[PDB]
């Protein structure tokens, strides 16, 4: 039982490092947001 | 001129509704219009 407590608790400190470490990770969520900005700011400028 | 009421202006002919307001905030050295991201007039600055 120690050795899996032990293992879980450092793979969850390995993966909060991960994610404040490294910036690339969430593309899949920011892409949208980009996408729907570059749409919204197109069709604005479209009125020119 | 008339602030903080929404009027129809005609600013050295550049024409527009809007809610004029104090914008000591922004800084122009010598220009005369402002703009924003997608081209759009967000400051003027008054002739007289
Ligand atoms: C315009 O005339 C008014 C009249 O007093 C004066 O206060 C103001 O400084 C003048 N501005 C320019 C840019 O001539």
């Amino acid at each position: 039982q120690k050795l899996i407590a032990n293992q879980f608790n450092s793979a969850i400190g390995k993966i909060q490092d991960s994610l404040s470490s490294t910036a690339s990770a969430l593309g899949k969520l920011q892409d949208v947001v980009n996408q729907n900005a570059q749409a919204l700011n197109t069709l604005v400028k479209q009125l020119s | 001129l008339v602030k903080n009421k929404c009027v129809n202006f005609n600013f050295n002919g550049l024409t527009g509704t809007g809610v004029l307001t104090e914008s000591n905030k922004k800084f122009l050295p010598f220009q005369q219009f402002g703009r924003d991201i997608a081209d759009t007039t967000d400051a003027v600055r008054d002739p007289q």
